[PDB]
């Protein structure tokens, strides 16, 4: 999951249909329905989806700035 | 064979047909080129490399084979582009008490990397017990002489091999086959042959910036596009002649 | 740094009699045991090889046994061309050390 | 003095010697890894070479001279000697004796110098250095530059190469502060611009957003979410497991006998529960390649058959043809046939100094 | 077989050095080690060292290091053994000898010494 490199060269990355544990490797992991998120934290709000990820986890680039996921 | 010896051949113009006058063997084995064209190409070098097996491990001198030879004595590239000639020398490498000039190395800790030559005399050391360079018990010699005699089947007789291996870089060529060189004729569809490489097109001048030591230029479907001559060492761009559809 | 122990030194036989030599080895030595005849005046000659085979030329009546530390030759039926010193060598490492070496002489 | 640096961007020479220009070419070879940790010393032990050795020194006055290249580099094997005159380069491949602190003042390196089987003669300024063995070819890409390891990007043109296939371990530097980083492996993504100079790299190893970027073959990557790669967990150890066997297999009594069967009545013999090295067929009968139709004469050491039989006989030279699948003739009808589903190897020799006589056999 | 033949009878004098030479008849050498093993008088058998031709070097036992040197000259089918610092304990019969080292596929056979030379009487005289 990235942001364009017109923006930010910080990218997100999503192990697809893996349990968090048989996972470069921040400390931000999180686990969607579609497998496990790192680099996106976590974010209790929710807005329109901008980049889709799944089962219905969407990902943005939003303030410092960061991924989120929501 | 654990010793081959090799030779260098570049800055010469190479004939492959007399190749069969000096050797009585039968036919070449020629790995990704074909003996008949060997007279058609340009190679930037050319390696000679000569030695005496026994006729069962001819097989051996192969790219992809494994056995004592291919692995402890001489090892083939699995890219290998060249050819093989093996015949047989048994009046020349057999003596009537038996031929023992000759020798293999039949122990190593490891298989040879490609074209890489071991010489070594150490005491292959097959357990944990140090040898400290004395032959015993799991200490064995790893060198072993070839036995040739006449009375031997053809499988045990010795063989003398020359494998040519062409070294087919993006250097100026050094090693051609007999074939002249014409004039050079531009701006005009032609059949054009610049060191073995083939085509047809119309040849132009060219700006293109080459590098002292690049030599020809590819495309986005790998098609040579411009070329250096060879002797005047000036870049051409290569263009298809002219070609259109044609609908009534 | 391994060594070979005989028994006995000196063992008188006659003809026709069954002979046994011990050979002994302070640690194992697997198969890499030979056995040498001496005649006075001469070079030793070539018996048993690898504890277990005959040279060429050998008679039937000489065999050898065992592995290990423990070795045995034996010969069959005596001889009166078979009474000399007889040695068991170690080909196992270096150095290769000879026995003691057993004489045999006439009873 | 060893500190330790990271090594940016440098490090990108040209792969090949051909033309190209505005094009994204992906090429795997022997690159310094983007961001890697090279070692600076300042002005004695032996550096050691791996695969590829990238030198740089920041100077003004050519203190460094030359280098040298070896295994064991005590004259038991020939090394590479690389110095320069004011202007001529001096290269041998001599078995030299080096000195243990080689130095040169404004010769005392090599007190020995014997089979010499080649020679070669021909702000601050970075020059940077490539020297890598591969092939049968030591090559030598160099670069010099002028600055101010800057935090920019400069290609390495290819400077020399030696036929000379030294097997190299171990090299040292030679002068009358300098960095030293080791190539691997790597894949990477170059740009050539219109006038064919690398103009920019991307080393798709490095971190997720390079592995995306080679993914789609270009260096600008648009938002969104890229199916990149898959990870896999690679094994750790290899297990073998095989029966237990001591007996060896009975090929002595097949290959050796004094009187092959006829070739209607051929001999079978049943081999079983035993450990069987087809290495030492070739030193029962004088043939000179077996024929093996399913597998291969030299993987045949690492297969377990459930059962082996061992057919013998004897023809003459026309019919051994016909000893193969899916054959006719007289013995593949009348005497021998082989199954078209066949899995074995065939072996044929001439005897004709056993099974001729001179009135007939 | 392969035949060896010694030289003569040598008398020394402690301090000196010998130098005995061994011809092989031939038929596998620059292969095959000429083992040297020397006999005291009335006492038994004592390997000294092994030569392989093709190796150049020569090893010895860990009782004659740093005073036995063992060379081959490959065209003449020699092999010569130099003991120096001769002491009393240097009087015996030196013969020379090929080794053979069978081995099938695991350990089994080992090395024995088939040819022997008709034996280099050495004396230290006094
Ligand atoms: C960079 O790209 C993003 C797309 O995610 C776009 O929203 C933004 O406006 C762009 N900024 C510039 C300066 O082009
Ligand atoms: C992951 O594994 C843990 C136990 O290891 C389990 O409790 C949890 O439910 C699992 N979650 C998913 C999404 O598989
Ligand atoms: C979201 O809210 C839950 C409870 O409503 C809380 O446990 C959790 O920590 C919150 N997440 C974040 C990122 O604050
Ligand atoms: C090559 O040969 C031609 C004529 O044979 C000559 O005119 C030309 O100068 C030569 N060039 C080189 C580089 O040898
Ligand atoms: C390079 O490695 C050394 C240890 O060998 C380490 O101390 C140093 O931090 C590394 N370089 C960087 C830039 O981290
Ligand atoms: C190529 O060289 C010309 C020579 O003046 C220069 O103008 C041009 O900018 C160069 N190409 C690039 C991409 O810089």
């Amino acid at each position: 999951i990235t942001p364009g490199t017109n923006t930010s060269n910080q990218v997100a990355v999503l192990y697809q249909g893996v349990n968090c544990t048989e996972v470069s490797t921040g400390s931000n992991v999180f686990q969607t329905r579609a497998g496990c998120l790192i680099g996106a934290e976590y974010v209790n709000n929710s807005y329109e989806c901008d980049i889709p990820i799944g089962a219905g986890i969407c990902a943005s680039y939003q303030t410092s700035q960061s991924i989120i996921a929501y | 064979v654990y010793a081959w010896n090799r030779k260098r051949i570049s800055n010469c113009v190479a004939d492959y047909s007399v190749l069969y006058n000096f050797a009585p063997f039968f036919a070449f084995k020629c790995y990704g080129v074909s003996p008949t064209k060997l007279n058609d190409l340009c190679f930037t070098n050319v390696y000679a490399d000569s030695f005496v097996i026994r006729g069962n491990e001819v097989s051996q001198i192969a790219p992809g084979q494994t056995g004592n030879i291919a692995d402890y004595n001489y090892k083939l590239p699995d890219d290998f582009t060249g050819c093989v000639i093996a015949w047989n020398s048994n009046k020349l490498d057999s003596k009537v008490g038996g031929n023992y000039n000759y020798q293999y190395r039949l122990f190593r800790k490891s298989n040879l990397k490609p074209f890489e030559r071991d010489i070594s005399t150490e005491i292959y050391q097959a357990g944990n017990k140090p040898c400290n360079g004395v032959a015993g018990f799991n200490c064995y010699f790893p060198l072993r002489s070839y036995g040739f005699r006449p009375t031997y089947g053809v499988g045990h007789q010795p063989y003398r091999v020359v494998v040519l291996s062409f070294e087919l870089l993006h250097a100026p060529a050094t090693v051609c086959g007999p074939k002249k060189s014409t004039n050079l004729v531009k701006n005009k569809c032609v059949n054009f042959n610049f060191n073995g490489l083939t085509g047809t097109g119309v040849l132009t001048e060219s700006n293109k910036k080459f590098l002292p030591f690049q030599q020809f230029g590819r495309d986005i479907a790998d098609t040579t596009d411009a070329v250096r001559d060879p002797q005047t060492l000036e870049i051409l761009d290569i263009t298809p002649c002219s070609f259109g559809g044609v609908s009534v | 740094a391994i060594r070979m122990t005989q028994s006995p030194s000196s063992l008188s036989a006659s003809v026709g009699d069954r002979v046994t030599i011990t050979c002994r080895a302070s640690q194992s030595i697997s198969s890499y045991l030979n056995w040498y005849q001496q005649k006075p005046g001469k070079a030793p000659k070539v018996l048993i090889y690898g504890a277990s085979s005959l040279h060429s030329g050998v008679p039937s009546r000489f065999s050898g046994s065992g592995s290990g530390t423990d070795f045995t030759l034996t010969i069959s039926r005596l001889q009166p061309e078979d009474f000399a010193t007889y040695y068991c060598q170690q080909s196992h490492s270096s150095p290769r050390s000879f026995g003691g070496g057993t004489k045999v002489e006439i009873k | 003095t060893q500190s330790y640096t990271n090594s940016f961007t440098r490090g990108v020479y040209y792969p090949d010697k051909v033309f190209r220009s505005s094009v994204l070419h992906s090429t795997q070879d022997l690159f310094l890894p983007f961001f890697s940790n090279v070692t600076w010393f300042h002005a004695n032990p032996v550096l050691p070479f791996n695969d590829g050795v990238y030198f740089a020194s920041t100077e003004k006055s050519n203190i460094i001279r030359g280098w040298i290249f070896g295994t064991t580099l005590d004259s038991k094997t020939q090394s590479l000697l690389i110095v320069n005159n004011a202007t001529n380069v001096v290269i041998k491949v001599c078995e030299f004796q080096f000195c243990n602190d080689p130095f040169l003042d404004v010769f005392r390196v090599y007190s020995s110098a014997n089979n010499c089987t080649f020679e070669y003669v021909s702000f601050k300024n970075l020059r940077e250095f490539v020297f890598k063995n591969i092939d049968g070819y030591f090559k030598i890409y160099s670069k010099h530059t002028p600055i101010n390891l800057p935090q920019g990007f400069s290609a390495l043109e290819p400077l020399v190469d030696l036929p000379i296939g030294i097997n190299i371990t171990r090299f040292q530097t030679l002068l009358a502060a300098y960095y030293v980083g080791y190539l691997q492996p790597r894949t990477f993504l170059l740009k050539y611009n219109e006038n064919g100079t690398i103009t920019d790299a991307v080393d798709c190893a490095l971190d997720p957003l390079s592995e995306t970027k080679c993914t789609l073959k270009s260096f600008t990557v648009e938002k969104g979410i890229y199916q990149t790669s898959n990870f896999r967990v690679q094994p750790t150890e290899s297990i073998v497991r095989f029966p237990n066997i001591t007996n060896l297999c009975p090929f002595d009594e097949v290959f050796n006998a004094t009187r092959f069967a006829s070739v209607y009545a051929w001999n079978r013999k049943r081999i079983s529960n035993c450990v069987a090295d087809y290495s030492v067929l070739y030193n029962f009968a004088p043939f000179f390649a077996f024929k093996c139709y399913g597998v291969s004469p030299t993987k045949l050491n690492d297969l377990c058959f459930t059962n082996v039989y061992a057919d013998s006989f004897v023809i003459r030279g026309n019919e051994v043809s016909q000893i193969a699948p899916g054959q006719t003739g007289n013995i593949a009808d009348y005497n021998y046939k082989l199954p078209d589903d066949f899995t074995g190897c065939v072996i044929a020799w001439n005897s004709n100094k056993l099974d001729s006589k001179v009135g007939g056999n | 077989e392969v035949q060896l033949v010694q030289s003569g009878a040598e008398v020394k004098e402690p301090g000196s050095s010998v130098k005995v030479s061994c011809k092989a008849s031939g038929g596998s050498f620059s292969t095959s080690g000429i083992s040297w093993v020397r006999q005291a008088p009335g006492q038994g058998l004592e390997w000294m060292g092994v030569i392989i031709p093709i190796q150049g070097t020569g090893n010895y036992a860990q009782k004659f290091q740093g005073r036995v040197t063992i060379t081959a000259d490959e065209s003449t089918t020699t092999v010569y053994m130099e003991l120096s610092s001769l002491r009393s304990d240097d009087t015996a019969l030196y013969y020379c000898a090929r080794d053979q080292h069978i081995y099938d596929s695991s350990g089994h056979g080992g090395l024995w010494f088939d040819p022997w030379g008709q034996g280099t009487l050495v004396t230290v005289s006094s």
